[PDB]
Parts: C-alpha cells; structure tokens; sequence
C-alpha cells in the first residue's frame, strides 16, 4: 500500500497562456513585450517563470538565455558575469561588468546573432538591500534602461514580494520606459487553476487517494490565508501518513495547538491556587506601565501580602522559580530589555496575553483572590 | 581522532569505586524513548518517505530545551545507516560568524576549504545541476537568524529545488520563530507540518529514570569493609526509595519539564548521600544502604535558596550603614534612584540625628582610624571601596559620570527584602 | 536619457590681435 | 580542569557560544572535564539564558566572609604566627605576637 | 485650529499627473521661450572670448539651466575652440550635480585619467593623496603651453553631493589651473554663502544671467514630495486573497460609522464577533494572523475599549470604499 501513496508526494498552467503573448516576439526573433513579473507571495512565482523558461529552452535557432539568482550580491556586477558563463570563454571582466556604458559593449554576439534576453530572479533582495535612492533605486534604474538601438536588448523579466515598487519609481521612468508597464500580477489561486494542477498531478492515480469533495473541502476552507497548494498537499500527505501511522482532519489537530490558554487551560497553568494570586499580582503591577522587573512586582507582591494575609510572604528565588512555570506554558514572555546607565544593562520585562475580561471570570469562582482583586 | 591516541596514559591507581560511583557512571547524560515514542515515528514516516524517493522537504520541531529534540533526530538517522546520505550537525551556536556554516556545508560533500561566498556559488550550483540525499540538522535556530535573514532565505530556497539531493530538519526554540522574525516569503518556505514537542509529564519522568536505573536499582554491590569499594567484608545492596524520586518528578514536570533538569537533580541529591557516608566512616580517595527521602528535599531546594539575604548580613559596618541610608531617601522622596552627594548628605546627617550614645566610637572611626593627627575627612573611610564592593556585588548599580556628586544610583535587588535583611 | 547617470563624458579680428599685444606683456 | 576567572563576561547578551560548547562537553565528552567559574556578579544564574542554563549542573558556592570579630582575629593570629623554627627569635617573637592579641585593650 | 490641509485634496493619480505636466512643459509659453534663445544666442561669442582668459563662468538665475548649458557646452564652444586652435575636438566632462550620487574620488580618477598621465601619477597614490596628487599636477602646469584641452560643466553647483565642503574645495584647485574651462550653474538663493575669499582667489569666478522659467524635468525626478500609507496601501489590497477584501470592507463600515481619528474606531471582541456574525473569522488568531498582513503594509492603527482604527481621512475611507472594495 506504499508504492501508490509513494508516489503521491510528487501547456501545464493556465498562466503560461498568459506569457506566450508576452513573450509573442520570442519565436519570431524580436523584441517581446515589457516584462515585470510581480507577485504576492508563496503563489507559486518563483518556479512560475522558472516553468515557462524551461519550457522556452526545452522547446527552442541558436539557443543560449540564461537566468540567475540575485540572492547574495548586494551589488549590480556579477549579474553581467554569469551571462558569461553561457558562452564558456575567457576576457576581462571586472571594467566590462561595473559601469552603466561599460554594459554596452558586452553586448555585441559573436555565431549567429540570436538576440539575448536576461532573467534577474528574486530582484527584491537588491530592492529590499542599501538605501533607496542612494544604491538600490539607482541599481533599479540602470538596469531597466533599454535604449540600445539594435533589437539585441537584455529584456529584463524581475521578480518581487511586496507592490510597493512601482510607486518607488521616478517620475521619468513612470513615462512608459523600458520594462515598466505591463505589471503582470496574480492573485492567489483560490481553488480554480490551482487544485486543478493537483488533478493533472494525479496523472498515476490510486484508487483510495480519498473522497475529491474533502480535498475541495480542503482547498476551500484553506484558502483564506494561503498561496501554495502542493505544499498544503504536503499537510495533506502529512496526514496522509496519519492513515499511515495508525495503519482537512490535520488542521483540526493543529490549530487546538495554537489556541490553548486565555478560554480554558489557565487554570491548567494554574493548578497552585498561589500560581493564580501571582498571576493577579503582575497584572496590579501593570498599572504603573514600566519595566515590570521582577521586583517591582516582588514589591507589589510583599505590600499586598502584609495588607491580606492570605499566605506567608515568599522568597524571591521562589519568586524567581513561580513565574518560570508561568512561562513554559506560553502565558507570560520574558525579555531582557533595556537600562542605558553604566553599560547595556539587562532588566527583565515581562508581558501577559491575557485581558481583564479573560481574568474575570476565572477569579469569581474563587473569593481568595478577591480580597487582593 | 588523531590526538585521542595521545589523550591515554598509563598509570591509572586503583580508583575507589565506592557505592555511590556505579550511579553517577549511569546518571551521565549519554547512556526507543518512553515519552516521545510515536513522535519519533512522526518524524520518521516524514522522514523516511523522501529518503527513499529522493526528493527534498523539510520538517520543522520546535519546544524548550531539554526535550529530547537533541537526542530524538539522532536516533532517526541513527538506524537508518543499517538502510545512502551524509549526516552533518550544523549547530548554530557552535559557528562563529553566522556565514561560517557555508563553509562546513562545500566541506562536507568533497572536502574543499572555500569561501563563504564562494561555497555557496558551488552549493547553489551542486542543488540545481546533479542528476540522481543530504541530511543535514540545522540546530538552535537563534544564532543563525540574527542579522538580516539572508542567511535563513537560502537554507529553504536549496529545497524549492526538485533537482536537489537535500533533507533538511529544523529544531527551533520557539513555534513562533517563523513568525515573529522570519518574513512570510520564508514562512511559505517553512510549510506547515510544525510538529510541536510538549514538556514531559511527571508519570513519564518516573519512566526516564529507571532507564538510567535498569540493571542497578535494588541490586547487590561486593565490598570490603576497608576501603569501601564496591563490586557489582560484606555483600550490600543499595536501595532507591521512589516517592522521593516522584517528588523529584512533580517539581521538574511542573516548573519546565527538562530532562537535564530531572537528571541532575537526582544527581546532585546522589552525591549528598555520597559525602554523608564518607563522613560516617571515612573511606577517602584512593547494613542495606539507601537513599533517604530528606535528600531530594535539601538538594531541590538547593536551587531554588539564596545568599544575597546572608551576604548583606555578613557585610560590612559600613555597607549596611550604606543602605540603611538609601532606603531612607527612597521613602523620603519615594523616587526609587538617589544622587550621590545626597547620600554622603546623609551619612553625615545620619551621625549627628542619634545621640552622643559607640556611635561616638563609631563616628570617631567613621572619619579617622584613630589617630587624631589625621583627621577632617569629608566623606566617610573607604567610601570608594564599599560602592565599588557594592558595585562588582551585583546588589547597587551606578551609572557612569566623572561628576561624582550627580552621577544617578539605582538599586538592582528588590528594596523589600534590603528592607528586610536590614533589620537583622 | 542618460542624465541621471552622472559625470558621463562625451566627445563631441584685425581688433582683437591689438589685445594680444598687450595683455600677455601686462601679465 | 578548566579555570575560568570572570565567567560573567562571557555570559553576554548577544552569543554565549564559549559557555554552550563547554557545558555540552560535560554531557557527551569521555574525557572527563570540569569547569570552575570564578566571578563576583552574585546572581549569576539569571544572567544565563535558557538553553545554557539547562546544561549547567546549577552547583554554585558561595564564598565565605568573615562574620564575627572574633573570626580575624582568629586569622591573623594563624597568619603571622611562625611554628617551624628557623631563628632564636621565633619563640620570642611567638609570644609577643598572642600577648599583643589577646588583650582587649592592646 | 481648523485648517485646510493637503489630505483634504483633490488627489490625482500616477499617469495623470506627469502627463499633463508635460503638456504645459512643452506648450505653455513655447514661442516667447525661444524667443528668449534667440535673444541670448549673440552673447556666445562674448563667452568664447572671456573663457581664453581661464575664467571660471557661473550662471546664476531662476528656473532650469541644463537644457541651456549643454548647448551651449557641447555643440557651440567644444568644436568652435578645437577650430580655433588650429583630430578629436576638446573632451566634455559633465557633472551631474543634482545626481546626489556624485564622490569626490571617482570623478577625480576620471580628471587623471581625462587629464595626461604623462608620469607614473599612480606612485603618489597611496591616506588621502588627492590634495597631494593634484598639486603636483598644478606646478607641472604652470609651465605648459597655454591652451584649453578640457571644458568642465557641473550642473547645479548647490546639489547634494558637490556642496559638501571637502568636494568644494577639491573643484578650487582645479580652477587655477589655465589649461580648463569651469563652466557651471548653480540655482540656490544662498549659493554665494559657498565660496570665501580663498576660493574666489583660486575661482576668479564671473556671473551671467540667464532665466528662462524652464519647468526642470530631470531636477525634479530625485526630489519628492507626498506626491512620490493612503496611496501606498492603494495597491497591496488589489492583489491579497479575497476574504481581506471583505474583512476590511467591514472593518472600514463601523470604522467610518462616526477626519479617521482614533474615535471612530472598534473594539476587538465585538469586531471579531461581528467577522464572526458574517462567517468569516473563526476565532481571535484566525482574525488576527490576516489582520497581522494590514498591521505589517501600516494599513491600520491600534491605540487604547481596545481601539482598532484607520489611519485615513473621512474622505480617504469614502474613496477607500466606492472604487476598489467595491
Ligand atoms: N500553479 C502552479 N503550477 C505549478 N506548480 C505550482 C503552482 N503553484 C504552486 N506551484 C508549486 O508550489 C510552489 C509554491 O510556490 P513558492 O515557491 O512557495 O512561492 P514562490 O514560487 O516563491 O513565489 P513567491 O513566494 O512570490 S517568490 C511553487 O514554487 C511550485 O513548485
Ligand atoms: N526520552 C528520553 N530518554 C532518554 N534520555 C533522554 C530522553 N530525553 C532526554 N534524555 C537525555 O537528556 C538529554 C537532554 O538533551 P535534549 O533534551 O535532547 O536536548 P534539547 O531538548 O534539545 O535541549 P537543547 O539541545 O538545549 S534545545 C539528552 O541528551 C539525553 O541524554
């Protein structure tokens, strides 16, 4: 029962339709349109293109485009080097590569003048790198200037998160200039051209791979924050292991994760009736909104415990030890924050995710903590 | 390697392996798990569908330390070399600079010492070239996050590739890690499985125990009554009393849930029985004993109690002097953090406010060591040597001004129990 | 086009003898 | 053996990678090791974070001071007192140094 | 303190603006604009004649002189003085001064390189030798053959770089040299508070007015206003998920139920039981983790009821609502 849930893990698109057009000067020779390619993220963008130009080069004529990574450069040379690399020869490149006119005389080919077309992938690093309009913008400017008068131009198709870029440019290269206009997005597949790669992706089928109704259950009640089916199929083949290890029921599992403690498990926390008057004791603490040291509430903790004698005061090391079983279960954070006198001085400020109105009802039920409130 | 051929030597004397030694030997943290049984298959039926199908995921634990988180991945990989991979520990912390991990990473597939830059040229061109199987365990994620995730970014791209022989496994401090410092285009990457681990539970740390205490509880030791080594003249059997070995559990599962912290705590309550009967009958180095419950108390408690309260009492005059003075200004005032000039101000004042009761003897010492030569001192003896013993103590604290009248002071401790020590 | 790259280069009297005579001799 | 004088320092805000490789060697290493931290920050155990804190075997001890008059007096008739003999004036000089310490009024 | 202010606005879009500013740029006043071009075209032999004497030429005056100084750089005095000496003519070296990205070692490698490497220059590079490699170029100078080998432009002389003191008076230098022309624009009001009389001895600078009310089209594409967030969330809500829409379509109702101040604003228990009275939040991190995707674009504010509020006006919201939730 394994080789055909084995194999489960594992022209196609209904994009790809989209690009051909965009590209329709591709197979003809000429300049094709004006490509940047954007995208929110996790909707598949990234090997979108990476489908199309592998469906380019296995389907093309002289056959050299070549695409590369913008992850670790901060700095627009080796981009102009790896273009390089498909000609497999030898030159000066540190000059070639550099200046804005030095690009210029890179680009005259040497066998058969098929024309050449770049692809920058993940330009947001470059985007999201250096200030703005010092480095980066400048680097964004220059590369999207194609006035170069033979039809042998490095058609840029760039790639981005956030669609904050286009406002980001100047004024003269929002005047139709270069690669600018067509801003090509897509919208997260909701179900409708995603789950419908899955079926094609079921090309081997087994026979029990579950009822389909359930996995468009799953594709619509997951589609509320999401981008990437495949990989919420691998939650599906995740729990397609559950049948397995017991020989949309995994987001039930874990989204009761995530939820509890606010409604129900406090008191889970808080099986010592004093692991709940400490906990009402930070929260009178919070009234003066400070660094809420460990002794300050220590002190709050004394002030009040002398007024209602409800236990005996405890030590601050076993004040140090309670509010530890605070934390572990994920009710109160502690973070070591900031005092500037001598050095970087490390106090300890704690934070609660707990409100008043999630308090209340806990406390009423036992009149121990109402004397202290 | 090499140098553990020349880390032996020769002349070991006959070391006394007395009662308590057999249970420290066992009590070490080194040596199928009781309490994350079916995690571990959770992992590995994650794990061992892409190793025999050769693809590229990635499995994401996360949980406090002392877990099992260390210890559960290596017992995956483990039996998997009885059935094609190359195991690296790509520790976090144990890289210097946070780019020193790319350099191990070219190392560990031909053995090639290469650029951070350019390991990562080869590594991007190895996860996208090879025709066709990496494990690699990318541990306590917190180091290797920090400057400006470019790093992070290109440990899950690598896995986006379906031509890339890679596994990779993430053990993180925190669930929260791809979410309140990564980005959503890594959070996509990250996916979704997010096995949680819990703490453990107090039955379960009973049941972690005896697998230390398999073959030696209630068992029968062989010793001569001379030197008080023991053999696995008398033939003694040690006993371990568990309810106190429970109470050891029900603290440790109710603060954190750690298995060091459970461990060591049964390990430091060993010994404390251990010098108890060296005391009795003296044995040195060179009827039915047990392990009383009175142990467990002391030894847990022995994390939990201070000093700070009998170090301020065995002080000296002059640092309890010190602070009896500035808890006075603090309800003076009620401003918590005191110029110092005001409080030589009232050390001054704080002589002549009582009467011409030994503080005469006092106040004749406070500002001369006798010797009515040398005399008219301004602030008190050695004033630069209690703040500064009350400084490196950790109890005051100063910030720092050349001014040495302005410069701010504000208390580290809590005031109360100052407050509190001061009366005795 | 090109002016936001900087610093690009590019490479593209019977009275007045009278002066002549005279300036640089001042000078 | 290790001898660590001021452990504090290392134990940083930003890294603390020294002191996780060391306390992780008491867990796994065969060679037997042993670590002595020396420092005066007396709540040491806070400055640590977590994940180095559950390596630590959590033994510290506090140093001693003097807690009666009577304790130095005690030492400083321990330290300047001589027992082996080396010069005719050692036992001479032995008893000068108790007369001095045993009035109250010296 | 009721003032009108710029939210209040008749707002226009991206393409609406450049396009019709750049009617008016190049239709406004066309015929008398020339007409000033022909009027000071007569002076461009006075010009020729002055600038033998090495005299640095700075042209003050309202409104752009780019389109002016390129004129009159490139096409009438580089071929007219190689003419008159006697080939390549004279080398044109601009500086783009409202170009902020203007260093002082970059353009100085380019003037050795430009000027004649007739020695090992490159020995006496070693730690700031510029000063020092330039006085040596300029006593070798001062017994050179006098003729002009290169003509200088630096445009907008007050720019962000170039009035940086230590480039100031690295370009103070140069001009004392006879063998270059120093043919710049400035447009600040309080350029002259530049230059001191140690400068001005090695300037000898001269002045010129020109003003032709150009509407400087390259100079105003660095500079910003709040023309260049209420327009930058405008375009993340047109590619999300659909059920953000929706959400926000009901957060932005009872938002502008009662300027968007804090005050109109709404608390987040009965605004996560009215996403769930649509069915559309499940619970307080379902609501949250998307409402996390508007707190990271700045798209919402929180301030303390648990006040959840808009940072957009009471027109903006309106504008907000009628075009693209709707
Ligand atoms: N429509 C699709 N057709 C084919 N494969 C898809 C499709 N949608 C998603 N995938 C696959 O699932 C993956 C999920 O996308 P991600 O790579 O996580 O996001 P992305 O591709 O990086 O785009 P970003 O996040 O904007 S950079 C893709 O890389 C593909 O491998
Ligand atoms: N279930 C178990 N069975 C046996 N020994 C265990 C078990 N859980 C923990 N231990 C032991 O206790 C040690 C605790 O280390 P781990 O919990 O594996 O490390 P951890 O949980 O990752 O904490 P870190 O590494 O600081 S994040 C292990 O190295 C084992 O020696």
């Amino acid at each position: 029962k394994a080789l055909l849930q084995k194999s489960s893990e594992l022209a196609r698109t209904a994009e790809y339709e989209q690009v051909m057009n965009f590209l329709a000067k591709a197979i003809s020779e000429h300049r094709s349109d004006s490509l940047y390619i954007t995208g929110p993220p996790g909707t598949g963008k990234t090997a979108q293109l990476d489908m199309i130009i592998r469906q380019k080069f296995q389907s093309l004529e002289s056959v050299a485009v070549t695409s590369i990574n913008c992850i670790s450069l901060g700095e627009p040379s080796s981009i102009f080097q790896k273009i390089f690399d498909s000609f497999q020869d030898l030159n000066g490149p540190t000059l070639q590569i550099k200046n804005m006119q030095h690009l210029q005389k890179f680009l005259e080919p040497y066998h058969k003048k098929t024309t050449f077309v770049v692809v920058l992938d993940e330009m947001d690093r470059l985007l999201h790198a250096n200030t703005s309009e010092t480095q980066s913008v400048r680097t964004i400017l220059e590369l999207f200037l194609l006035a170069k008068l033979p039809t042998v131009s490095f058609v840029l198709i760039g790639m981005a998160n956030s669609l904050d870029m286009k406002d980001r440019f100047l004024s003269r290269l929002n005047l139709d200039r270069g690669l600018l206009p067509q801003t090509i997005v897509f919208q997260p597949y909701t179900a409708e051209q995603m789950y419908e790669i899955v079926i094609q992706k079921m090309s081997s089928l087994p026979t029990i791979i579950f009822q389909p109704m359930a996995i468009k259950f799953a594709a619509k009640k997951c589609a509320g924050n999401t981008g990437d089916l495949r990989k919420l199929f691998d939650v599906l083949r995740g729990s397609i292991e559950i049948y397995e290890l017991e020989k949309l029921n995994y987001i039930a599992k874990v989204f009761s994760k995530f939820v509890n403690n606010n409604s129900t498990r406090t008191r889970i926390a808080k099986l010592n009736i004093q692991q709940k008057l400490i906990l009402c004791t930070i929260i009178q603490s919070l009234k003066l909104n400070s660094d809420a040291t460990i002794d300050e509430s220590f002190d709050h903790y004394i002030k009040a415990i002398t007024k209602t004698d409800t236990l005996a005061p405890l030590q601050r090391n076993e004040f140090l030890e309670i509010c530890t079983i605070l934390e572990t279960c994920g009710l109160v954070s502690i973070k070591k924050t900031k005092c500037k006198g001598k050095t970087k001085r490390f106090v300890d400020k704690i934070d609660v995710d707990l409100d008043m109105r999630e308090f209340y009802d806990e406390m009423t039920k036992i009149s121990i903590l109402k004397p202290f409130l | 390697s090499r140098f553990e051929n020349k880390l032996k030597t020769t002349q070991k004397h006959q070391i006394v392996e007395t009662i308590f030694s057999k249970v420290k030997k066992q009590l070490n943290s080194s040596y199928y798990l009781p309490a994350r049984e079916n995690e571990f298959a959770s992992i590995y039926l994650s794990a061992y569908s892409a190793i025999e199908s050769d693809s590229a995921t990635t499995i994401y634990v996360a949980g406090t330390p002392g877990v099992g988180k260390t210890l559960t991945v290596r017992e995956v990989v483990k039996e998997l070399l009885s059935s094609d991979f190359l195991y690296v520990e790509i520790n976090g912390l144990k890289m210097v600079k946070p780019t020193d991990c790319y350099e191990t990473l070219w190392n560990k597939v031909s053995g090639e010492r290469l650029t951070w830059a350019a390991s990562m040229e080869s590594l991007e061109f190895y996860f996208k070239r090879v025709p066709k199987t990496i494990v690699v365990l990318l541990d306590e994620l917190d180091a290797m996050v920090t400057k400006s995730q470019d790093i992070m970014y290109n440990f899950f791209n690598w896995t986006t590739y379906e031509n890339a022989k890679l596994i990779v496994i993430a053990v993180a401090n925190t669930m929260d890690l791809p979410e309140r410092q990564l980005g959503n285009k890594i959070t996509s990457r990250i996916g979704f499985t997010r096995i949680m681990f819990t703490g453990y539970t107090h039955e379960e740390l009973k049941n972690i125990i005896d697998l230390r205490l398999k073959g030696l509880n209630d068992s029968f030791f062989y010793v001569d009554t001379k030197t008080g080594n023991a053999i696995l003249v008398r033939k003694v059997r040690l006993r371990m009393s568990a309810d106190a070995i429970e109470i050891a559990s029900r603290k440790v599962a109710s603060v954190s849930g750690d298995a060091r912290r459970a461990l060591k705590v049964c390990k430091r309550a060993a010994e404390i029985a251990e010098k108890h009967y060296m005391a009795k009958h003296g044995y040195g180095y060179d009827g039915v004993q047990t392990v009383h419950i009175t142990h467990v108390m002391k030894a847990l408690n022995e994390t939990l109690n201070s000093h700070v309260i009998t170090f301020m009492t065995r002080l000296s005059f002059t640092a309890k002097l010190f602070i009896y003075a500035l808890l006075n200004l603090m309800k003076k005032n009620g401003s918590q953090e005191q110029e110092l000039g005001d409080i030589v101000d009232e050390i001054k004042l704080l002589i002549e406010v009582n009467g011409s009761n030994f503080v005469m003897e006092i106040a004749k010492t406070l500002f001369q060591q006798g010797s009515d030569n040398i005399s008219e001192q301004l602030r008190i003896i050695s004033w630069d040597f209690v703040l500064n013993q009350l400084l490196d103590a950790g109890i005051l604290f100063k910030q720092t001004m050349k001014n040495d009248r302005i410069c701010c002071v504000k208390l580290n401790i809590s005031v109360e129990e100052a407050k509190r020590a001061m009366n005795e | 086009a090109d002016a936001q790259r900087s610093h690009y280069t590019v490479y593209p009297e019977k009275r007045w003898e009278l002066y002549h005579q005279l300036h640089s001799h001042f000078h | 053996v290790f001898i660590f004088d001021e452990i504090d320092t290392f134990a940083g805000p930003v890294r603390q990678t020294l002191l996780y490789n060391l306390f992780d060697m008491v867990e796994h290493s065969r060679v037997p090791v042993c670590i002595f931290g020396c420092t005066t920050k007396l709540n040491i155990l806070e400055y640590l974070e977590k994940r180095v804190k559950s390596r630590f075997s959590q033994r510290v001890i506090y140093m001693p001071q003097i807690q009666n008059l009577d304790d130095m007096v005690d030492a400083v008739r321990n330290l300047l007192t001589v027992r082996s003999e080396i010069s005719p004036w050692v036992s001479q000089w032995n008893e000068t140094l108790e007369k001095e310490l045993s009035d109250p009024r010296s | 303190k009721s003032r009108h202010t710029m939210s209040m606005a008749p707002d226009v879009t991206r393409e609406e603006f450049s396009l019709v500013s750049n009617f008016f740029n190049e239709n406004f006043q066309k015929r008398p604009r020339q007409k000033l071009f022909e009027i000071q075209k007569k002076m461009f032999p006075q010009y020729w004649f002055e600038l033998t004497q090495g005299f640095s030429l700075l042209f003050y005056g309202v409104g752009s002189k780019r389109n002016f100084l390129e004129e009159f750089a490139i096409d009438y005095l580089s071929p007219k003085i190689a003419y008159s000496q006697l080939v390549n003519s004279i080398p044109c070296l601009i500086l783009n001064g409202y170009n902020p990205s203007c260093n002082y070692r970059d353009v100085f490698k380019e003037i050795t390189d430009l000027l004649v490497p007739a020695e090992l220059t490159r020995s006496e590079t070693k730690g700031n030798h510029v000063i020092l490699q330039i006085q040596k170029m300029i006593d070798f100078y001062k017994n050179q053959p006098l003729d002009i080998k290169l003509i200088l432009v630096v445009h907008n002389l007050d720019g962000p770089s170039i009035r940086k003191n230590t480039f100031q008076t690295m370009l103070s230098f140069l001009s004392v040299i006879r063998q270059i022309a120093i043919v710049a624009s400035t447009d600040h009001i309080y350029a002259p508070l530049l230059w001191d009389n140690m400068k001005a001895q090695n300037y000898n600078f001269v002045f010129h007015d020109i003003s032709n009310f150009e509407p400087s089209t390259v100079e105003s594409t660095f500079q910003d206003v709040m023309k260049m967030g209420a327009e930058g969330a405008k375009y993340v809500l047109q590619s999300l998920t659909v059920n953000s829409k929706k959400m926000y379509k009901l957060l932005i109702e009872t938002q502008m139920q009662n300027r968007g101040t804090q005050r109109t604003g709404v608390e987040l228990k009965l605004f996560n039981h009215l996403c769930a009275a649509d069915f559309i939040a499940s619970n307080e991190i379902a609501l949250r983790s998307m409402l996390r995707e508007f707190i990271e674009h700045k798209m919402a504010n929180i301030t303390k009821m648990e006040i959840i509020w808009v940072p957009y006006t009471y027109a903006e919201l309106e504008k907000l609502l009628k075009t693209v939730l709707n």
